[PDB]
Parts: C-alpha cells; sequence; structure tokens
C-alpha cells in the first residue's frame, strides 16, 4: 500500500519558525526518517535533520514525531493512518538550532559535573574481580544511548527554564545511580545528588521511563532507589 | 511565557501537539480515587454494621476496635478508650496510618501529581504552573518518611491477619462461610501490596552494594522486585477488595445469608 | 576565520580516536578532538560482538601466538605481520585497562571478563556485554575523557586546559608547510563558519567508506573522509580493493536496508529467491553457506539471469519451514527487531536479502609500530588505517585494533611533537584556497547538478560494477562512468545558506567519495587474482603468488578531484621467527612461494 502522506514539518531557526505542509510518498515498512530523507532528496535539500546511524543504537535522530518524543529511525510510520497528518517538530526543551536540530549541549555540560568512576588506588588493571549479580544493576543503566529524550520530556526542565541550573535530569541521575551501584567505585555522591544535582526536584510522575527507546526502568530502578538512599543519609530520624 | 514558550525554544504556539486522548487516564484516576475516598469516609464514620457476632466477621475499616462502645466481641486487643463523640472513627488507631501510608506511596504520588496537581497532566503537555519546586520544600519534603508508614502498615497487616484467622468461627466452634474467603483473599492481597512497596525493596536488599556476600537478602530482593514490577496494579486491586470486603460484611451484618459451608 | 592552536588534532571520536586522545593527554599534550557527529555517537556504537583478546579467562591454552596465527589465517597471509603480532600481544592490556575506566563487561564464575567463541578464532576470546560491546567501549572512552578534563579543571582551573572536544565539526582539508602537517581546516555544521587548527601533528581515525555503495550497513559519516584527506595531503593507500561484503543483507524495506542476516538463518530453510524455484540446484549438505563467494555468485547470476527481486535482491524465506514458535525461539532478536521495525513477520513472509558492504580492509599505509604518514607528521588508526587485516578481518579484531593502534598512534604523535625542532606554520594562501573550494558549490553553475542525484548515481554504479564479484569489463565501465560523474561534479549547485545545510555537506563529501571510488576501482582492476574479500570472476584461482604485493594508491594531479596512480610494491620479508611450527610447511605452502628456506628444523 504505497500512498501519499501529509507531513507538517516545522521549519525555522532561533528567530522564529512555522509548520510547513509537505506531501511525500510512503511505502510499506518505512520509518519516519526514511520519509524525511526522501523529502530532503526531492523537495527540501537544506532541511536540518541530524541523523547518524538510522538503526537505533545512537540518539542522533531524536524529535517529537506527533507530539511524542521519539527516534525518527524507529517510528514505524504505519502507526498513522493514510489520511492522518504527521507533524514532525524538534525537541521543545532545548534551544533550536534549525528546522529539526536543537542545541543539546546542556546535557554535555551536565556530564562533566558528575564525579567519574573512582577505583581503589591499589588495584591493577588485570586484577579486577566482579560477580555478575554485583554488576547487573549498573549494566542495565549502561544500555543508555544518549538520545536525551528523557531530558526532553521531563517537566522539571521542559516547563521551567529556571530549573535547568538546579536539576541534572533523568539521564544524569541515572548515571549517578549507575556509579553508586558500581561494586568497585569509591565515591559516595549521595549527598551531592540531592544538594547540587537537585534530586528533590524530581516528582516521580514517570513520563521519562515512558519515552526511553532502550526501555530502561529509569524511575523504578534508579530514581526511587537513589531517593531512598538520600533519605537514609538525610531524612531518617534513626540517627 | 515560561516553559515551551520561552524565547530560545522553537516557536510552537500550541500547548501540546498530541492527537490522542491524553486526558483520559487522569480522569479515571480521579474518579477511582474519589469513589474510594467517599465510600471509605462514609463507612468508617457510619459506626454500625461492621461485626457479625455469629461468625466473628470484622470489617478492616473497623479492625482495631479499642472502645467500650464497640459491639461485644469486636475488641480483640482489649477496650482502651471510653466512648467516641460522632467524629472519632471507631478505628482511629489505624485509619490515619493507612491513609498516610497510601498518601506517601510512590505510585500514588505519581497518580495524584499527574491528576490533581497537574504536574504533568500528560507526558508532553505543558504545565498550568509557572513555578515548580518538586519535593524540595517543607510540605512535600515530608514524603521521604514513607518507610515509617511502611512499618506501621506491616503492623496493621499483622492485625488484619489476626482478624482473618479468628474469623473462622461458627456458633459451634469451627466455621467456613465465604466471608472467610473474602476476608482471607483481602488479607493476602493486602500483604502482596505491602510487600511490593518501594521502601520494602530498599530495606530488604536494595540499599546493599555487594549482592554476592549477602545471599539471603539477594533472594529476598529478587522476589520483592518481581512483586514491585506490578505495584501499580496491586494498589487498585487492594482498594477494590477492601471496598467489596466492607460491602459484603455490611450486607451480612444488616441482614443477608452468609452462605455458610459449616453451618451454625 | 576562527583559529585554534594545539599540539595534536585527532579527527574523529570513535574507539581509535578516543584512545589516541587519552594516550596523547597522558604523554602531556594539548589535544583537540574533532567529530563530525555528536560526542559519543560514532559508528563504533553499532558493533554488537566483542573484543578479541587472549586474556585466557575461559580456557588457559590461549596465547598471543594462537591469536596471531588466527589473524594471519583470516587474511590469507596478506596481513602486515608486525601489526598482527603487535595487536595479538597488546590486546589483553587494552581490554583490561578499559575496565579501570569504568567498563562493565559480562563476568565469569571467577569474577573475570567473560569471553565468547566466534568464527575464525581457535579459542573463546571475545570480551562482550550483551550485544552492545561497541556502545560500552565508546561510552567508557568518552567518560574517561570527561574524567580527565575534570582532573584538568581541579588542577589547572579549566576543563579544556589540555583536552577540548569539537563535535559537529567537519574537516575538509589538511594544511601543509613544506610537505609536513601544519594544521586542519574545516567548518562548523551548526553555523557554517570556518575553523583552522594549527597543530604540528594529526591523527586521522576517520572510519570507513560505506556511503559510496547503495546497500551498506555503515553510518551517515562513512563518506571516505580521512582516506581522501591523507591521499590529498600526500600519503598513500593500500589494499583498497579488499572490502568485506556480506552476501545476505536486507535491501528493500528502507527501515532495514543494511542489516546483516547471518548464515544461521540458512542453517534452516534457505533462499527460494525466485518466483517459482529454489535455485541453488538443490549427509550430503544442502547448499547451506557454501564458501560465500559461491553463494554470492549464485545471487548475482540470479539477479542478472533469473527471477530477481524488485529491489535487486533475493528472498530467503523461512516462513514455509520450521513452525512459527520454533523460529521465535531460535531467532529471538532478529524476529523481534524485524517485526517492530519493518512490519515483516519472519514466521509469515520471506525476506529481501542481498549483498551489503560492511567493512573496508584497506586504508592509509601506516608504520606498524608508530602510526601512518610518509612525509608529514600524519598518523592514522582504526578502519581508515590499512595493513592489519590483509584480505579479510576476523570478527572481534576490529574493536581491539581500535584500542591497540589508537594508543600507538597517540604515542607516535607525542614522540613526533617532542622530537620537533620548530613548529610548521600555516600559510594564508592555503586557507584561502580551502575556503574557495568549500564555497564553490554556492555559485549558480549553469547546467546545475543536484548533490543527491549525483550521490545516488555513484552509489548505484559502485554497487553494480564493484561488488562481491568483479569482472574486468564491469570495472572498466565503472571507471569510465566515474570519469563522467566527476566531470558532472564540477556543476554541483547547492540551494540555501550555510546554517547546517546538509545538501552543502553532501556536496563537500562527494569529492572524497569520488576519489575513494576511483582508488577502489583501479585497485580492483589491477589485482588479477582472488583472495578474501576481493573476488574476480575471470581470475577464480584464489591465492596466486601475489601475496608479497600491496598495490599502493597515490595522487598524481589535477583538481578538484585528483586522479590516482596505483603501483605494485613488495612486502617486507614475511616473518622472522614468526614461522612457528604450528605454522607448518603444509599450511604455508598453500600461500607462499618456495621462498621460506628458513622454516623447518
Ligand atoms: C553495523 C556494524 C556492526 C559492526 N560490528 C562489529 C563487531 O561486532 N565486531 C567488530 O569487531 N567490528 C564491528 N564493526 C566494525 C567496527 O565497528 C569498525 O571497524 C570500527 O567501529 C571503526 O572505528 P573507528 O574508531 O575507526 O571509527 P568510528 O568510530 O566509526 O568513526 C570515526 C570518527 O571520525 C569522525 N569523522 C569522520 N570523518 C570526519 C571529518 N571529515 N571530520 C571530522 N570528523 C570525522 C566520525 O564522525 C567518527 O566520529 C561493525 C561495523 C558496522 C558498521
Ligand atoms: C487510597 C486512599 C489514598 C488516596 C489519596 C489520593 C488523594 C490525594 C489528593 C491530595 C493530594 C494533592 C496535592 C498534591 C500537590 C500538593 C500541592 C503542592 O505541591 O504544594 C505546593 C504548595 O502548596 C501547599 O502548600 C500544599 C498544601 C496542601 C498539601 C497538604 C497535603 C498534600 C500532600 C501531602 C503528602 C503527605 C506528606 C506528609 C506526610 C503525612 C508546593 O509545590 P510547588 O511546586 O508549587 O512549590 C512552590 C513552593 N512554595
Ligand atoms: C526544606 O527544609 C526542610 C528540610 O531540609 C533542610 C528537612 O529536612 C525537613 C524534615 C523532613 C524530613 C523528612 C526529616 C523539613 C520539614 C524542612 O522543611
Ligand atoms: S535514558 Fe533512555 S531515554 Fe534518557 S537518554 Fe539514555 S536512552 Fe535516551
Ligand atoms: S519523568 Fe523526569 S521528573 Fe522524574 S520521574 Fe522521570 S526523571
Ligand atoms: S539515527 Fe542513530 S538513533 Fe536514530
Ligand atoms: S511505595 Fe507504594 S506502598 Fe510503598
Amino acid at each position: 500500500a504505497t500512498y501519499d502522506a501529509k507531513l507538517r514539518v516545522w521549519r525555522g531557526d532561533d528567530t522564529g519558525g512555522e509548520l510547513h505542509d509537505y506531501t511525500v510518498e510512503v511505502n510499506d515498512g518505512e520509518v519516519v526518517l526514511d520519509i524525511i530523507h526522501r523529502l530532503q532528496a526531492t523537495q527540501t535539500p537544506d532541511l536540518a535533520v541530524r541523523w547518524n546511524c538510522k538503526a537505533g543504537k545512537c540518539g542522533s535522530c531524536s524529535a517529537e514525531i506527533n507530539g511524542r518524543p521519539r527516534l525518527m529511525c524507529m517510528t514505524r510510520m504505519s502507526t498513522f493512518g493514510e489520511d492522518e497528518v504527521v507533524t514532525v517538530t524538534p525537541l521543545r526543551t532545548f534551544p533550536v538550532m534549525r528546522d529539526l536540530v536543537t542545541d543539546v549541549s546542556f546535557n554535555y555540560e551536565k556530564a562533566r559535573q558528575i564525579p567519574s568512576f573512582t577505583p581503589p588506588k591499589d588495584l591493577q588493571p588485570g586484577e579486577y574481580r566482579m560477580q555478575q549479580e554485583d554488576v547487573n544493576r549498573s549494566q542495565e543503566f549502561r544500555k543508555c544511548i544518549e538520545c536525551f529524550l528523557c531530558q526532553n520530556v521531563c517537566h522539571v526542565v521542559r516547563d521551567h527554564e529556571e530549573n535547568k541550573e538546579n536539576f541534572a535530569g533523568p539521564r544524569f541521575h541515572m548515571r549517578i545511580a549507575e556509579l553508586d551501584m558500581h561494586p568497585l567505585d569509591t565515591v559516595d555522591r549521595k549527598e551531592m545528588a540531592q544538594d547540587e544535582f537537585g534530586l528533590g526536584y524530581c516528582n516521580i510522575t514517570k513520563c521519562c521511563t515512558e519515552v526511553c527507546p532502550e526501555h530502561i526502568k529509569i524511575t523504578d530502578n534508579a530514581l526511587i532507589p537513589m531517593k531512598e538512599r538520600v533519605a537514609d543519609r538525610k531524612y531518617d530520624p534513626i540517627v | 511565557a515560561t516553559g515551551v514558550f520561552s524565547p530560545r525554544r522553537a516557536q510552537i504556539p500550541e500547548r501540546t501537539l498530541r492527537t490522542d486522548r491524553w486526558w483520559q487516564a487522569p480522569l479515571l484516576t480521579n474518579l477511582g480515587l474519589a469513589a474510594f475516598v467517599i465510600y471509605a469516609t462514609i463507612r468508617a464514620f457510619w459506626g454500625s454494621a461492621y461485626w457479625v457476632a455469629d461468625y466473628h466477621y470484622l470489617t478492616p475499616f473497623y479492625s482495631p476496635c479499642v472502645s467500650t462502645a464497640c459491639a461485644p466481641g469486636s475488641s480483640h486487643f482489649g477496650q482502651w478508650v471510653g466512648d467516641l463523640p460522632w467524629f472519632i472513627p471507631m478505628a482511629f488507631i489505624s485509619l490515619p496510618f493507612l491513609l498516610a501510608f497510601r498518601l506517601t506511596c510512590y505510585y500514588y504520588r505519581k497518580a495524584y501529581y499527574r491528576s490533581v496537581w497537574q504536574s504533568p497532566t500528560a507526558c508532553a503537555v505543558a504545565e498550568p504552573h509557572a513555578k515548580y519546586t518538586g519535593e524540595t520544600r517543607f510540605p512535600l519534603i515530608l514524603q521521604n518518611i514513607h518507610r515509617y508508614f511502611f512499618y506501621a502498615a506491616v503492623l496493621i497487616s499483622l492485625v488484619n491477619t489476626y482478624d482473618a484467622i479468628t474469623a473462622f468461627h461458627s456458633p459451634s466452634g469451627f466455621g467456613f462461610g465465604l466471608g472467610n474467603v473474602i476476608l482471607t483473599g483481602n488479607v493476602i492481597l493486602l500483604w502482596v501490596y505491602t510487600l511490593s512497596c518501594h521502601s520494602c525493596r530498599h530495606v530488604t536488599g536494595g540499599r546493599l552494594k555487594h549482592f554476592s556476600k549477602h545471599p539471603v537478602r539477594y533472594w529476598i530482593w529478587t522476589q520483592v522486585s518481581k512483586l514491585n514490577t506490578r505495584h501499580m496494579l496491586f494498589a487498585w486491586i487492594t482498594l477494590g477488595t477492601l471496598v467489596l470486603t466492607d460491602f459484603y460484611i455490611m450486607l451480612v451484618a444488616s441482614g443477608t445469608i452468609s452462605d455458610l459451608r459449616f453451618i451454625g | 576565520l576562527e583559529r585554534h592552536s594545539y599540539d595534536v588534532v585527532v579527527i574523529g571520536a570513535g574507539g581509535a580516536g578516543l584512545r589516541a586522545v587519552i594516550e596523547a593527554r597522558e604523554r602531556g599534550l594539548r589535544v583537540a578532538v574533532v567529530t563530525k557527529s555528536l560526542f559519543g555517537k560514532a559508528h563504533t556504537v553499532m558493533a554488537e560482538g566483542g573484543c578479541a583478546a587472549a586474556m585466557r579467562n575461559v580456557n588457559t591454552k590461549d596465547s598471543w601466538q594462537v591469536h596471531f596465527g588466527d589473524t594471519m589465517r583470516g587474511g590469507k597471509f596478506l596481513n602486515n605481520w608486525r601489526m598482527a603480532e603487535l595487536h595479538a600481544q597488546e590486546a589483553p592490556d587494552r581490554v583490561w585497562e578499559l575496565e579501570t575506566y569504568g567498563a562493565l563487561f559480562d563476568r565469569t564464575k571467577d569474577g573475570k571478563i567473560s569471553q565468547r567463541n566466534f568464527g575464525g578464532h581457535t579459542y573463546p576470546r571475545l570480551a562482550h556485554v550483551g550485544d552492545r560491546t561497541g556502545l560500552e567501549i565508546i561510552r567508557t572512552l568518552q567518560q574517561k575523557i570527561v574524567s580527565l578534563q575534570q582532573e584538568d579543571k581541579r588542577e589547572l582551573g579549566d576543563y579544556e586546559a589540555r583536552i577540548r572536544v569539537f563535535h559537529e565539526t567537519s574537516i575538509t582539508e589538511l594544511i601543509l608547510d613544506d610537505g609536513k602537517i601544519a594544521g586542519a581546516f574545516g567548518y562548523y555544521r551548526e553555523t557554517g563558519n570556518f575553523v583552522l587548527f594549527e597543530a604540528p601533528a594529526v591523527v586521522l581515525a576517520t572510519g570507513g567508506i560505506g556511503k559510496s555503495f547503495k546497500v551498506s550497513s555503515n553510518s551517515w559519516e562513512y563518506t571516505g573522509d580521512g582516506h581522501a584527506l591523507a591521499l590529498r595531503a600526500g600519503s598513500a593507500l593500500i589494499n583498497m580493493e579488499f572490502i568485506q561484503f556480506h552476501p545476505t543483507g536486507m535491501v528493500w524495506p528502507l527501515s532495514v536496508k543494511g542489516i546483516l542476516v547471518t548464515e544461521g538463518v540458512r542453517g534452516d530453510g534457505g533462499v527460494l529467491k525466485n518466483s517459482e524455484g529454489k535455485r541453488f540446484m538443490f549427509a550430503r549438505r544442502t547448499p547451506d553457506l557454501l564458501p560465500r563467494d559461491e553463494v554470492a555468485r549464485a545471487i548475482n547470476a540470479e539477479v542478472k539471469a533469473g527471477r530477481g527481486s524488485p529491489h535487486g535482491g533475493v528472498y530467503l524465506d523461512i516462513a514455509s519451514r520450521m513452525p512459527a514458535e520454533e523460529i521465535k525461539r531460535r531467532l529471538p532478536s532478529m524476529y523481534h527487531q524485524f517485526i517492530e521495525l519493518a512490519e515483516v513477520d519472519i514466521t509469515k513472509d520471506a525476506m529481501e536479502v542481498g549483498p551489503t558492504c560492511h567493512y573496508v580492509m584497506g586504508g592509509i599505509e601506516v608504520d606498524p609500530d608508530t602510526a601512518a604518514g610518509a612525509t608529514p607528521g600524519l598518523f592514522a588508526a582504526g578502519e581508515c588505517s590499512g595493513g592489519m587485516h590483509g584480505s579479510n578481518r576476523l570478527g572481534g579484531n576490529s574493536l581491539s585494533d581500535l584500542l591497540v593502534f589508537g594508543r600507538r598512534a597517540g604515542l607516535g604523535a607525542a614522540d613526533y611533537v617532542r622530537a620537533l625542532p620548530d613548529r610548521p606554520k600555516v600559510s594564508e594562501a592555503a586557507v584561502e584556497d580551502a575556503t574557495r573550494l568549500v564555497l564553490a558549490p554556492f555559485e549558480p553553475k549553469a547546467e546545475p547538478e543536484n548533490p543527491y542525484t549525483l550521490h545516488a548515481e555513484l552509489q548505484q554504479s559502485m554497487n553494480d560494477l564493484v561488488g562481491i564479484i568483479r569482472k574486468e569489463a564491469e570495472i572498466q565501465e565503472a571507471l569510465d562512468r566515474l570519469q563522467e560523474l566527476k566531470r558532472r561534479y564540477a556543476n554541483v549547485t547547492v540551494e540555501g545558506g550555510r546554517v547546517f545545510n546538509p545538501g552543502w555537506h553532501l556536496a563537500i563529501d562527494m569529492r572524497n567519495m569520488l576519489l575513494v571510488s576511483e582508488c577502489v576501482a583501479k585497485a580492483a582492476l589491477q589485482r588479477t587474482e582472488s583472495r578474501g574479500g576481493h573476488t574476480r570472476d575471470d581470475y577464480p584461482e584464489m591465492d596466486a603468488n601475489w601475496r608479497n604485493t600491496l598495490l599502493v594508491c597515490r595522487v598524481s594531479g589535477g583538481d578538484p578531484v585528483v586522479p590516482d596512480v596505483t603501483v605494485t610494491p613488495e612486502q617486507q620479508v614475511p616473518m622472522r621467527p614468526d614461522l612457528l611450527g604450528c605454522f607448518e610447511l603444509s599450511e604455508l605452502e598453500k600461500y607462499y612461494t618456495p621462498e621460506e628456506l628458513a622454516e623447518h628444523p
């Protein structure tokens, strides 16, 4: 069933923008990113996209496909009817560079504020020993392709620009949990997760976990356990 | 404006671009919560039709029944406090703790932060709030004491288990009458909900680092995590089963046959 | 316009590039990291196998000698033996130091790194985590970089005091002073503004060339950059005719157009691949994964003379075979991925498989111990490098190659910079020339050419005439139409401005793609024998003498797409005592001329 679909792609830059109506041919089994590529090669050569692999597994093609934060290379495009209009816009949490590309640099600025992995300062590279059950929890969080859809959808920073400097976001609190559950790490980070990275800003409404293409249980496996550990350290009258 | 209408963000003058019914789940949450709260308040303050003398059936909404104004035989832990004046419920010992336990529940916080406080109403729909502090300030910072209400809920679950065990009565000793079935199912499901708690997961083995040197707590944590994956469902299920247990016991106390299996 | 001064510039952040950056910082250097994509999003993330390293965690009979012999076998003894030996004996160290950076592999019962078995390896060697090993490697390297700049912040007061990352930046030229590297010139994707780096050393590590082919598993960034950069700077390329093709990859459904299908699927019902006939002409084995050259020749013939698919492939139906539930158990990941991504039911409908370009074993001719470069202070590592895998790569060897030779490249750059009397200076004329060249596609250019149309024509021509099976006439026709295509490239017109304009970016990449395609076609025409990934139909006799010959490519002259000359040099005397004895005379007599005379006792 090859048909002509109605796209409503957003065009513009940081000075203003608008949705534009395009008609593209859709074949069976194609993702949204294929339709965008066809539109680029046929109608809009200068349309801003930022894809790299087109197979999942990276995070380059993050957009909001029909109001929902998705990966363009993973959206089946048969999710939508043949008479349904598909509206592709950039991420609405980060500053817009051009049509579908945003300035995702708040994330890379947050990445270098979290203390890194610290091993014991006697262990040699070939002498590390870890059991599988000791590494499963952190291995789950290491599945994260840095798409930043979680960061985009979070309402703490999506709906409040003043909270950007106080809140690290779901991805980096998950990173803190991953480093905290590492069996060989030495740094605590529990106090700083609450005091400088704003774990308290997080109410656990869980809309992040729901956008993760990797199906990481962000709220249940990372955020709530870290809140419980912070409560151990700070909010437990048994002292 | 403030969130997606900020100067540097892409110029979309629509609150959301979603085309589904994103408001459907908050409505269902609101009606369910309102129905349970209304029924529970009315039945807890009714003050009658809560005890079957023949088969020793006691509603969980009246379970710790420590007043001398209570029906004969309903006080399983003694009678402690006088007579209550029309606005103290007969189960004032446990109802505040259970209400606080479910109010500080991690799942319930999600539910009403979405539904009542509209923190996100839906996932990518912009807030009706201009400022947001989360759980950092004085009222909402108190949600971090949930583990103590979890301990209280463990104690209250033990009390309800005692009630269910003593419910196996007949005017000739042992008895089994479908009120036992309803009560026992409710108690079991309440135990499941209490043991699937996020604070239980942390306390059992969630706060450990090396699961390899703690074999017992690793097994406990694995089973508790399997239960915790379904924590959303058990909350609603236990609300329903509490309502039906109350309704059946009330019907039998007022008047209806119990459908006994060991007649008395 | 925007100028930066550094000691070394690493053009690319993958395994090789990030390892080189870490090593250069350790030796003490100001390092600039230039990436065409976002930080941590290189093609390395797509690898799902493991790292081949003789750690001996699973069984202790492994050694670097066994791994060296396995690598030399898988490559048909065309390998650079020094590079193979050095990778074999340095691979476990790099994997071990990966987990000092925070990497979490799968574990054994003793608490060591788990190793899996793979095709060409004698012993289990591949350190893995799930099937996301490339993601783990690149995440670990990126987080190690972030840790190093946190240390720089604490000690010197600046995150970028020693290491700065320039993501979304594309390098278009290398600047020379007197034949030596003087810096790199490029543009920012976001703004289109020009940036000049002024380092005396450059490490390339730019990846592969897979975007020149219609069907490929490679990323948007695999446009042959690095190969063309070194080739225009004055270095040389080797083994450009050796490209890995998987005979069975999905072609039609665009959502899955380069995903490789393993022969395990053919370990069941095979390719019906016609309208009304199973056409492999069929315990006497079913034609299940005959030497994949034979499968590929059958597929090519049936595409030409036979019932081919509308998309130019074959079918490979497993539906009319073992039951639906048996499929969903034997093929867990493939079934789920295909159903959720292409709406293709493996248990109900046939596939659309065909030949797909995967890996290029050629690249910049390097010094084995240090990194690349003939005249300049130029260095190279990774897929853009050439020599390690002669005719064919072992699975798992590329990921460990990245670490081993990225470290070697960083250390060689540091040695070169420390051994330097004075620093070469960038000339303004070269910068003006580069600016003019990159701004040329914006002029009207009567008889305009669309970059996308030219790219598609190049991809079709390379897929058709330079494939798994090469013929002399088809390669000659490919060269003849490459000349026409590069003549048409002089008229390419780009519409729009400079603010993140992907048509302009494609127009810039097309010159590198054309140069690399010419090199590949000429090498494939010149090598008249079959070995590994290079198959000649008119020379089917695998393994002529033809083994101590590298067939090196170089630039002759004539802009803006220069022509190439391919020459035939001899390799270094094969192996000094790497004539083990497990390397028997019986095995070596199938690959070597009677030139040993120094092997048996
Ligand atoms: C789908 C797939 C699966 C694979 N699976 C496996 C496997 O299981 N096992 C295995 O051993 N190997 C595998 N490989 C091969 C292996 O992944 C590659 O050989 C390896 O990733 C090459 O890494 P690299 O660091 O050289 O380059 P990459 O990390 O791929 O990228 C090079 C970097 O250079 C940058 N760059 C390029 N051009 C420019 C320019 N002009 N300016 C600035 N920057 C530039 C790019 O942006 C990129 O950051 C696979 C390859 C593919 C495509
Ligand atoms: C099954 C039975 C249980 C079902 C119960 C469901 C019904 C729940 C409905 C009631 C809860 C809805 C309120 C949730 C939001 C509370 C309002 C709030 O957020 O407080 C704001 C301020 O408003 C208030 O002062 C709140 C006053 C009323 C709240 C009192 C109880 C509500 C929740 C308490 C949880 C219990 C924790 C204490 C432990 C006993 C601060 O938020 P801010 O982002 O705007 O930050 C601005 C800082 N100035
Ligand atoms: C935001 O300021 C406050 C705290 O942090 C300093 C608290 O710990 C507490 C105590 C709360 C707990 C859960 C111990 C309160 C009430 C408070 O208002
Ligand atoms: S966590 Fe899931 S969603 Fe957030 S970035 Fe990593 S992958 Fe994308
Ligand atoms: S949606 Fe964002 S606000 Fe918290 S619960 Fe998930 S990280
Ligand atoms: S393009 Fe790499 S994630 Fe979709
Ligand atoms: S977290 Fe829900 S009952 Fe404890």
